[PDB]
């Protein structure tokens, strides 16, 4: 079964950056995007990122913008986030999630000359890690 | 961008009732391909959240056969016949048309 | 020296005037496929770099592509429809008991005396000595037909895309009157969505100006082109049709039924329109501003009417429903509007060629934004009733073009000869 | 789904690219002329207009093609020759317009003497080489 | 009162064969893309409109009026993880195009653009001496 | 190792399945003098195909004969057809008139010749008249003494067919236009789903006459020395079994009534016929079937239908539900239309019969509701000699009942083999070799 394992939790202060980790289970991973999500200590639910199965194109949320940095590396199977420049209301439990479906290579609209990557709904989520911002 | 709201999301229950659940949403989300983006999940408190429905009348697939949504463009429902014993948690709506995803509120069910 | 050297594939354009094709998003409306191609999957766009181009939006034929093609593509689903001859006999029509709804009597229109029907005021005509009784308003003039009930009318976001050799141009200036070249210009594949309303006086379910208002015209230093002004910030508007009607399709000639009025459940009142007293005020102030450029400061307040009732009152659709409503008290916090419904029609103004609406049982109430007005001064006085200005409203960008590939320039290039 | 930027110049891109820079997107122009891309998906469910639009669109490229094998010059895209040059055309010199100037403009100053053109390489060109076959 | 068995090759007939068998079939499938109430009209028209857009792009490639040509543009292993012998003994065509289905967009981007644009600006300043 | 470059091929021999236009290329003999034959609308296209065909022996293709298009192309076309050729007949529309009629010297049948006023293309003065009118076409109408309607008035017009044309149901074969290669299963053992074994490759479809009947399929085409039963999931209530038997079972069909020629008044330039007299004596029609081989039949049907479950419990039932137009067996001949009943056919088994034939007048087109098409007899007697490949059932001590609502099903039966694909003949490859750069 694909079982997204994710890792490297840690509870710090304000001002810093940790980084966590997501490995897989019996799973190619060069053909697949990834997540992350976000369960705030009351609140329903927030998308943050997302990555390609390529690691070229990486969009995030309006935020953390200037704060985050995903990257893969499918010889690994292991997902890299380091979270610089934290706040104390962005503590909440941090996930990955494989996406529904296999994603495949770009394909170039002939027109506009301009590539389209192809990202879906997720399925499969990891067990959860913990990140905390206080004092 | 898109967002969405659900229904008065506390909802005690009967064994062997239709539940069902709107999520009305401020968009036609159906993509260029003719698939609608519609992500119904669910969390039993304490756990992970887990696929109960990837698109609009399509059930996931090592999931039981008592899990009927629909919808279609606005507003989308999550009709559940034959509630059972295993049914407490939240759920949560998905949109995936375009970038920034989004939630909801999730669902609260007891008895 | 220099040679000639041929290049095949150089991007030049002419201008030319030629045929597009429609494409509608995706039951049995006229809009859906019996006019246009299917769904719309994706619209796209280059921004082109380093170009300059004129434009112009009356000089345009887009605009005259729309009112060659909505006059026909409504005429598609009326050759089929039940055209009504027999009715126009002598009309008995005396007033409704709890007078603009007359209840008619005149002799069978049968397959094989003395019937039924009753219906609005503005449809009958008065006649000689023999007192309340009439006649339809457009016998002696020319045929009349129903529309065929299965039909929808509901205006659908439609593509205009570009066929073969043809690009369509997209100025992007937020500083664009009508006229005038543009700097940061664009290529698209395809409109945007573009909806067919038809509308007098006013401009309904449009499209909304970049936080601003700016009007536009070409000549507006005479009284010839209509100055037409965009809107930001849409208002809403509520329009109702209280009384609950009940329908019947009595029999007309040999083998044919047709659809009329049966009794209205509910006691007579006006159907009328709402709109907000506070959003309108403020809004015609943001106009003077622009009106001052091109002139406590509001010199201009006066309305003015005459002539067509399609021009007098304010026309427009709603659920299938033909309006005509009251526009001088509302020009000068709801506002009930008398608005009249009329039920026989003319289509697009022209001789002749005349269209009866169904009768729809029920209620009905509709509601939709407004992106533009309709004026003319000489201050400023609301015009309408031409039908063209309404597509100018949507195309004031776009233009066609005509791909020249091939050019030449000369080189130090010469042709090596053959051994 | 997202897109990134284009790294390979699309439709009508180097409008704006002087006559030396534009030549790289000379491939883009000539595929998309005939046809666009392919519009009709197979809805043929219910004319005559429609499709008059579509055999003129062969036509004009059919007049092309016919056009540059008389030219000696089918297949290719830049051809050279064995014509000088004209300057009562315009006598506008080298570096004055390759690295100065659109092709826009530039046909702006050839249209008047366009049929002019063709004649001379039709003749001076091929014409001219049929007379050196032997 | 007529009949003998089959001579040449037949339409459509080495649809099952190898690649390496294939090639040498190619003209029977290049004969009749062509020849073979407006309705009849209305298809001949769109067998006309595809045929110029096949003829079309093989000549941007430097490749019209040949069957078959090569280019210099690198085969990208990242395409195929197929090995070369089993592609050409192998693997019959019609499978064959399932497999690099995505890539074909990629790849008429990166012969026109890449080479053969790329081959005439070398090609025209190959002069002046 | 090695730089490997593509390598550009053309004409590749691959297809992807589309849905495009076929055309019509029918027979060519005897379509001039008079024949004006609606189905050929004088020999569509003239062609005369020689079909050939050639064995691929490598190729596997996944056919369905449920999600193909080419029957929807059909019954796109037929009453396409129809729709041109309906236009330019009479129209029927200023005879909706109330009657008078009365007992016909020589049962529920032609009893009633009537009597009406109209003044058509004179317009100036009416005129009684006298007709023949059968039933399923009057109704007698309310507050009045034994006066008759039309039943179809207040539907849609009531165009008849002109009777320079016919309905002659001639063989239409398929062809392909160019860059497409319609491709047809060789196995016999065709379920009607599935892959199949050696496709092979023809230009141009077999022989497929266009007729139009409920409840059966008259001149059909049948498979070889088995019988096989198809439908859609085989275990579901609500579909429809397709009977394909190996053998043909012979039916007669006659119309003993001397119907004869007739004058009924004048439209604007259109002469309308309504049927002129019997000789004199009534001999009611009547289908006439060689009843020891249908009862030999059904029992050949059980050995097939049988081993999908168990070895019990088969039975076969009559018809039910609504107007007898769905109820009797609907056909045509010859320019004439019968509505056959067939209750007779459907008794249960276990592990010279005449039916009583019905014929109306005013007849609905096929599918559409709204118009109607109509057809007045030519002179003499009718008989045609049929066969039978096939018949439609439903599921329901397994109940077979005859249903049927769409002769697409019919064409279903006919084009259970076929599928339309394109060419995508380009392609490319890579190798070793190289362009030669200077
Ligand atoms: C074959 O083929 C191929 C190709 O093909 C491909 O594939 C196919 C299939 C298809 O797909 C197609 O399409 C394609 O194309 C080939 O290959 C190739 O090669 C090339 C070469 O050149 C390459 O390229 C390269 O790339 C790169 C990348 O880039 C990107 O990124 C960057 C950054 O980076 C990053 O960083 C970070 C930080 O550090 C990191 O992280 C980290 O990591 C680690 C590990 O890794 C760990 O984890 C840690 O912890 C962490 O921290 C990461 O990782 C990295 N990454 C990587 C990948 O590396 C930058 O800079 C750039 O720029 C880019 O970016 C991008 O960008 C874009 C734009 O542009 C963007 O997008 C955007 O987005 C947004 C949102 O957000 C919106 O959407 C918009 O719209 C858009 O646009 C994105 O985002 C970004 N991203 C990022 C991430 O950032 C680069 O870098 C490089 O560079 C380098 O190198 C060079 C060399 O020369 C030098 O020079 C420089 O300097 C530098 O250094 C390069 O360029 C590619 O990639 C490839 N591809 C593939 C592989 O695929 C081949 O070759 C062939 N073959 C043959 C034989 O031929
Ligand atoms: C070329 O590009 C195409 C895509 O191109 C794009 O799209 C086309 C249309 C063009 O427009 C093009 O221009 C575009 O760019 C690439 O195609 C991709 O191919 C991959 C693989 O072939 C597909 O990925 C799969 O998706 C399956 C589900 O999607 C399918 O099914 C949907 C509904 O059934 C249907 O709606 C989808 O359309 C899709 O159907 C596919 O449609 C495409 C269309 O072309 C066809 O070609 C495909 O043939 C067709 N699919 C099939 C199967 O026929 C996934 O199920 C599947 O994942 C499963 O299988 C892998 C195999 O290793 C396993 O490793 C996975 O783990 C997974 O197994 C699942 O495991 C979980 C874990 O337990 C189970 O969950 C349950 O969990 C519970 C607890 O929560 C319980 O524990 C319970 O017990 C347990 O059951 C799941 O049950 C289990 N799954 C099953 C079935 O049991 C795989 O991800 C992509 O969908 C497809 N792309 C697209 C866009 O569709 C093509 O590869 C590429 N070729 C090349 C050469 O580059
Ligand atoms: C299933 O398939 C069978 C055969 O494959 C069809 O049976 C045939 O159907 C046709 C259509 O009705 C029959 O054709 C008719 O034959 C009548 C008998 O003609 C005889 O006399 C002439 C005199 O020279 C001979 O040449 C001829 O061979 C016959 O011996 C004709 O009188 C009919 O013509 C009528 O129509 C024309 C049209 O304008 C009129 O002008 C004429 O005056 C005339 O009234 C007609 O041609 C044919 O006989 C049938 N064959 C049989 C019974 O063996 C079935 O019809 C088909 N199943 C279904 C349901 O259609
Ligand atoms: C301007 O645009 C608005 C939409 O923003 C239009 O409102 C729409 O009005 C129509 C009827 O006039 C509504 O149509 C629906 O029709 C179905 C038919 O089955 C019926 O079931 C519904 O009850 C309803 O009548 C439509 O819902 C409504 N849109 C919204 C969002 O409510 C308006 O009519 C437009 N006005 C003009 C002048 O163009
Ligand atoms: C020309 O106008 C267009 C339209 O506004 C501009 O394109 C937009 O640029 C913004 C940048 O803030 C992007 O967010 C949008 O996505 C762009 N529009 C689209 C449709 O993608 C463009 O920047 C303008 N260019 C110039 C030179 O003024
Ligand atoms: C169809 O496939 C068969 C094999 O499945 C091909 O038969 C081979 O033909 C070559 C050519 O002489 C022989 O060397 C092989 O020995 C044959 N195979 C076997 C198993 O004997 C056949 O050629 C294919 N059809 C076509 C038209 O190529
Ligand atoms: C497989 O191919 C063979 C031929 O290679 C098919 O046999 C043909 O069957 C038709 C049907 O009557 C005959 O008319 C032909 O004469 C046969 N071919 C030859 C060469 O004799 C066969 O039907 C195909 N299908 C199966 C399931 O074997
Ligand atoms: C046509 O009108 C019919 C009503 O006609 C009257 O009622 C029947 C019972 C007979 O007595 C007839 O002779 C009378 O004139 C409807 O019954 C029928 O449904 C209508 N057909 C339509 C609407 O298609
Ligand atoms: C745009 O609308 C806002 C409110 O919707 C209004 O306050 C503003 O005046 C408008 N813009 C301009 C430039 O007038
Ligand atoms: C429109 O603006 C252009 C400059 O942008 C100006 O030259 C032209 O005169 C203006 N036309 C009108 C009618 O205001
Ligand atoms: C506007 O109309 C007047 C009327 O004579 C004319 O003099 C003036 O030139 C017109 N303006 C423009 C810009 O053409
Ligand atoms: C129109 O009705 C809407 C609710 O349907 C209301 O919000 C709005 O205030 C109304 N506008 C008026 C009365 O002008
Ligand atoms: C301000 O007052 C009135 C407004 O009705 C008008 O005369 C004009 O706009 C202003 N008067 C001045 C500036 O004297
Ligand atoms: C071309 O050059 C010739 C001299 O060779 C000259 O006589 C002629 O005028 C030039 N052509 C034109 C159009 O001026
Ligand atoms: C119809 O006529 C018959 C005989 O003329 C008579 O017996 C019967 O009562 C009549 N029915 C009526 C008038 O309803
Ligand atoms: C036909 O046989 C194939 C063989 O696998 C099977 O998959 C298919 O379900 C069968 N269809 C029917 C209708 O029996
Ligand atoms: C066939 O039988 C029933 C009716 O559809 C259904 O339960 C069963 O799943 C069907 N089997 C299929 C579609 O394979
Ligand atoms: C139909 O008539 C023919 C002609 O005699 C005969 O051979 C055949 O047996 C008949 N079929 C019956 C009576 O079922
Ligand atoms: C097929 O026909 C033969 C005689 O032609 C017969 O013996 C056999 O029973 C028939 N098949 C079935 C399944 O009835
Ligand atoms: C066969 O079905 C009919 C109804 O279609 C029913 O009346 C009859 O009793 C059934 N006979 C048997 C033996 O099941
Ligand atoms: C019809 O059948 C009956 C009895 O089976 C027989 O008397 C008669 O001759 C038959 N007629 C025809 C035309 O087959
Ligand atoms: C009808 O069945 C008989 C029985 O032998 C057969 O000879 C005849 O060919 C069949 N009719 C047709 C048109 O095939």
């Amino acid at each position: 079964r694909v079982q997204l394992v994710e890792s490297g939790g840690g509870v710090v202060q304000p001002g810093k950056s940790v980084r966590l980790s997501c490995v897989v289970s019996d799973f190619p991973f060069s053909k697949y995007p990834m997540y992350w999500v976000r369960q705030a200590p009351g609140k329903g639910l927030e998308w943050v990122a997302a990555i390609s199965g390529d690691a070229w194109h990486v969009v995030y949320s309006n935020s953390v913008q200037g704060r985050f940095l995903v990257s893969r590396d499918n010889v690994k199977n292991t997902l890299y986030l380091e979270m610089n420049s934290l706040k104390i209301e962005d503590t909440a439990v941090y996930r990955c999630a494989r996406m529904f479906q296999e994603s495949g290579p770009p394909r170039l609209d002939r027109w506009s000359g301009r590539n389209y990557y192809y990202y879906s709904g997720m399925d499969v989520w990891g067990q959860g890690t913990t990140v905390t911002v206080s004092s | 961008d898109i967002v969405m709201t659900q229904t008065p999301l506390s909802l005690s229950v009967t064994p062997g009732q239709p539940a069902s659940i709107s999520c009305k949403s401020s968009e036609s989300l159906r993509q260029s391909n003719g698939k609608t983006s519609l992500y119904w999940y669910r969390q039993k408190p304490g756990q992970s959240p887990q696929l109960l429905v990837f698109e609009v009348s399509n059930r996931f697939s090592g999931v039981s056969d008592r899990f009927v949504g629909s919808g279609s463009g606005t507003d989308f429902t999550l009709r559940i016949s034959r509630v059972e014993a295993e049914d407490v948690g939240f759920y949560y709506c998905m949109q995936s048309k375009d970038f920034p995803l989004t939630f909801g509120g999730g669902t609260k069910v007891d008895l | 020296q220099l040679w000639v050297t041929v290049y095949y594939g150089v991007p030049v354009w002419k201008e030319a005037t030629t045929t597009l094709f429609c494409a509608s998003d995706a039951v049995h409306n006229v809009w859906a496929t019996h006019a246009c191609v299917p769904t719309d999957p994706n619209p796209q766009e280059v921004v082109l770099e380093n170009v300059t181009e004129n434009f112009n939006m009356w000089k345009n034929n887009m605009v005259e592509q729309m009112h060659e093609d909505i006059i026909s593509l409504w005429d598609q689903s009326l050759k089929p429809c039940v055209k009504l001859t027999p009715l126009c006999v002598t009309l008995n029509c005396t007033d409704l008991r709890n007078g603009e709804i007359k209840n008619c009597s005149f002799n069978i229109t049968t397959s094989m005396q003395k019937e039924y029907a009753l219906f609005y005021k503005l449809d009958v005509v008065p006649i000689k000595n023999d007192n309340t009784s009439y006649r339809l308003i457009s016998c002696n003039t020319s045929v009349i037909t129903q529309a065929c009930p299965k039909v929808s009318f509901e205006p659908i976001p439609i593509h205009y895309c570009a066929p073969a050799g043809f690009a369509i141009l997209k100025c992007n200036d937020k500083k664009f009157n009508g006229t005038g070249p543009c700097t940061n210009v664009s290529t698209v594949q395809c409109t945007h969505g573009i909806r067919p309303v038809v509308s007098t006086q006013l401009l309904l379910n449009g499209s909304l100006a970049e936080e601003e208002v700016v009007i536009r015209s070409a000549n507006f230093t005479d009284n010839a082109k209509i100055i037409i002004v965009q809107l930001n910030k849409s208002v809403e508007i509520n329009c109702t049709r209280p009384n609950n009607n009940t329908r019947k399709s009595i029999h007309i000639g040999p083998g044919r039924a047709f659809y009329t009025t049966g009794e209205i459940i509910g006691d007579i009142r006006q159907a009328h329109c709402n709109i907000s007293g506070t959003k309108w005020n403020d809004t015609l102030k943001q106009i003077v501003v622009k009106l001052k450029e091109q002139f406590n400061k509001t010199i201009v307040f006066n309305h003015s009417s005459g002539g067509d009732p399609e021009i007098v009152m304010h026309s427009f659709n709603c659920g299938g429903e033909f309006f005509y409503c009251n526009s001088t008290q509302l020009f000068n916090g709801t506002i009930v509007l008398p608005c009249r419904i009329k039920q026989i029609v003319n289509m697009w103004q022209e001789v002749g060629k005349a269209m009866y609406a169904p009768p729809i049982k029920g209620q009905i109430r509709c509601s939709s934004n407004i992106t533009g007005l309709i004026l003319i001064r000489d201050i400023f006085r609301p015009g309408g009733g031409d039908m063209r200005d309404n597509w100018r409203s949507e195309l004031y960008k776009y233009k066609v073009v005509k791909i020249e590939p091939l050019g030449i320039a000369p080189t130090k290039a010469k042709r090596r000869v053959v051994q | 789904a997202v897109g990134i930027g284009a790294v390979f110049l699309g439709f009508l891109g180097a409008a704006g690219s002087t006559m030396g820079a534009a030549s790289m997107t000379l491939t883009v122009q000539a595929r998309l002329l005939l046809s666009g891309i392919v519009q009709q998906q197979n809805n043929l469910l219910r004319w005559g207009i429609k499709l008059q639009a579509r055999v003129l669109a062969v036509e004009r490229y059919l007049k092309d093609q016919q056009l540059l094998g008389i030219w000696g010059c089918s297949g290719k895209l830049i051809c050279t020759t064995a014509v000088p040059w004209n300057t009562s055309w315009s006598n506008k010199s080298y570096n004055q317009i390759w690295n100065n100037m659109t092709w826009m403009e530039w046909e702006r100053e050839i249209d008047n003497y366009t049929s002019l053109i063709y004649t001379l390489i039709e003749d001076s060109q091929n014409q001219q080489e049929k007379n050196e076959q032997e």
